[PDB]
């Protein structure tokens, strides 16, 4: 149970957020914009995939 | 015993890749595997010191919303993947370098006019694709000092800097034991770095930024 | 005498030695189940949170 | 290594897999022979099975 | 009556505070009910049974 | 003592017996934590008595669970008691409310 | 490179036993990441000073209790455990405490020395409540770090301690509690300058000007391995 709530809550998408809409080119940068504070975890955003 | 708390030494450089490595140290003492691994995270994904590309000046846009031909992917993703390229600066604050290229095919960092005063270390990073019999583009890439990563909050093209060479820094702590007791740390660190520097020299590097503001406190 | 050897020894010999662990009653063939064990001090098993 | 499928891909029968593990590993514990592997003082129940993943061991042996 | 109560303490009235955590001091994201629960210890302690 | 209660307590504390509690009242004579000693007031004490009540206090012993039960004071010398106030705590008591 | 170092700039003791202290000016980040570091070492490092035995004149053993005294001898214990001194230049020492007489007894009684320093006399030990009532006893403190409990000191001890010694554990860690706050500060004529303020509650035996700096050196000294790497 604990595991899913974590994985709901940061997958969600909230319409309001810090760093929402920026494009990104990959996971990386993504944490590395998470865990200096810089954008939200669930604000939505564009990124490179493979 | 008073004041003669338990080092590490390095158990492993660990190397897998030149691009990342996983660096651990044991013993620490209890939970200071935070108290370093995350203070040397904290400084080094985002106040170690650095060169990255600023700005952009492709031929003739106002907005890489502007989708000009010729190129496969659009301005939008040019614009990206040039915030891809690592680059090193030597003793400037910022240098603009110009690209061109021409002939149906890819195009490379390689292809950048290299003043020697700047090094591209990674020229076989593809920038894009052109498409017709006539395909040739030429732009200005801004390279500038900083520190950090810096979002797009402040013809031009703004783009993020990524100054910090850190692509990724991760850590854990857990268990390690000598003959009598468990309740120590093993520390485990995990980076990756864009080449412009190897990462069990980046930490040494971030070691010191952290050791220099104790500097002013240690007897 | 548990002196300050032995230890050295056990994490040599239980180094991969499963140990079977499971509940009771136990209903069907999921409710014994083998692990590695890896040492603890305190005094509880230390079970997998998934399983 | 632990899990033991890719030694079931060379024993078709998971069966003959504990049989043939027992066995070599009982050459190597008991009959005194030395494995073929590199060994890097893993347990003969891990050695045997490491054996396998060398896809130089059947019940002919 | 029990906000009623926190209010006559100097105490948030909702209940929750905003923790930090004392492995990186980041804060956590959003407040968590912080309160004093009564709890027992009970006659099934371990050493006892292991 | 728990914080947060329903008032039951000061009365399981108390009913159970466990709690030394003062058959008369008077006054605090003196007090170790093994005895207390209470010299009882002459408005109800019987005639030809000395008129003092010792209270020897159960100090550490086994529960029939193993758990031990060692009774304290809640008095101070020279201090007045009244008939029925409690003495002195049980296990798992204090003030003789109740406490887990 | 732009880097400010810090100059711990201030001290306010509120109380003999609470204290202000703070560092300025600081970079981006070097707030939140001394402000952390310091307080989690400052909570598990920090040296102290706490009794680690206690003999008393005719127990013999924690769960007795003495004639005359408001106090089964293990509370007692619990009490003298919370007890803070400083010690002047020594791993260990042995205060001797006697009172007789009705009243408490308190750490103003234990025989007082040049070299231990006590940083609050009214700490209570017992009461006593019978007129020839006495208590002579022999604490012994001991320096050191962390929390040691006497299950495992006397398991170190290796050899038989003698009959009528009582235990205590050991809890020689001296700060209570430690906050850390981050803010702006006019420093050069610009901004995003963190004034770092470390406030913290304590036992009494030791002064911030030693301590930051004493978890500074800790943390300065423990970082060595990852440049000498």
């Amino acid at each position: 149970q604990d595991v899913v709530l974590g994985l709901y809550y940061m997958t969600r998408d909230c319409v309001n957020a810090k760093g929402e809409g920026m494009v990104l080119t990959g996971p990386k940068e993504a944490e590395r914009l998470y865990r200096s504070g810089l954008a939200s975890l669930h604000a939505r955003v564009k990124v490179r995939i493979t | 015993s008073v004041t003669e708390f338990l080092k590490p030494r390095l158990v492993d450089i660990e190397q897998v890749s030149s691009t990342h490595a996983k660096v651990t140290l044991e013993p620490l003492e209890r939970g200071f595997g935070h108290t370093l691994g995350n203070a040397l995270r904290r400084i080094l994904l985002s106040s170690m010191p650095g060169c990255a590309v600023t700005e952009v000046e492709i031929d003739g846009v106002l907005h890489e919303y502007s989708t000009k031909e010729g190129v496969q992917e659009d301005i939008l993703e040019i614009l990206l993947n040039l915030k891809g390229l690592a680059v090193r600066v030597q003793g400037k604050d910022e240098v603009i370098l110009t690209l061109n290229k021409s002939g149906i095919g890819p195009v490379t960092a390689a292809d950048i006019t290299h003043d020697g005063d700047v090094e591209i270390v990674k020229p076989q990073h593809v920038i894009c694709h052109l498409t017709d019999e006539n395909a040739s583009i030429s732009m200005r890439i801004k390279v500038q000092r900083g520190r950090g990563y810096v979002p797009a909050s402040t013809g031009r093209l703004l783009v993020d800097a990524c100054y910090s060479p850190v692509e990724r820094i991760a850590y854990n702590v857990e268990a390690a034991r000598v003959e009598q007791r468990t309740d120590l740390d093993k520390l485990v660190i995990e980076m990756e770095t864009n080449g412009t520097i190897d990462p069990e020299e980046a930490i040494r590097r971030a070691a010191t930024i952290l050791a220099e503001q104790l500097e002013a406190f240690v007897d | 005498r548990e002196e300050a050897v032995v230890w050295d020894i056990l994490d040599e010999v239980i180094r991969e030695h499963p140990v079977l662990l499971n509940r009771a009653p136990t209903l069907h063939r999921l409710g014994i189940q083998a692990f590695e064990p890896v040492l603890i001090e305190g005094k509880a098993i230390q079970l997998h949170p998934l399983v | 290594r632990v899990t033991v499928q890719d030694a079931v891909e060379k024993i078709g029968n998971r069966f003959d897999l504990v049989l043939v593990a027992a066995r070599r590993a009982r050459q190597m514990q008991v009959g005194g022979k030395d494995p073929l592997v590199p060994e890097e003082n893993d347990k003969t129940t891990v050695i045997a099975l490491r054996e396998i993943e060398e896809g130089l061991i059947n019940n002919q042996i | 009556e029990i906000k009623e109560l926190l209010k006559l303490g100097d105490l948030p009235t909702s209940g929750q505070i905003r923790l930090y955590d004392g492995r990186t001091g980041e804060q956590f994201e959003r407040p968590v009910t912080v309160g004093y629960m009564y709890m027992l210890k009970l006659n099934h302690l371990v050493d006892d049974k292991m | 003592k728990p914080l947060v209660g329903t008032g039951m307590e000061r009365a399981v504390a108390v009913d159970s017996g466990v709690t030394a509690v003062a058959k008369r009242g008077g006054v605090v004579q003196y007090v170790d934590a093994s005895r207390i000693v209470i010299k009882v007031n002459e408005d109800e004490m019987y005639p030809g008595e000395a008129g003092i009540d010792i209270y020897n206090l159960t100090k550490y012993t086994r529960s029939n669970q193993n758990t031990c039960i060692n009774q304290m004071p809640c008095v101070s010398l020279g201090e007045p008691v009244e008939r029925g106030d409690v003495l002195a705590d049980g296990p798992s008591t204090d003030l003789g409310e109740l406490a887990l």
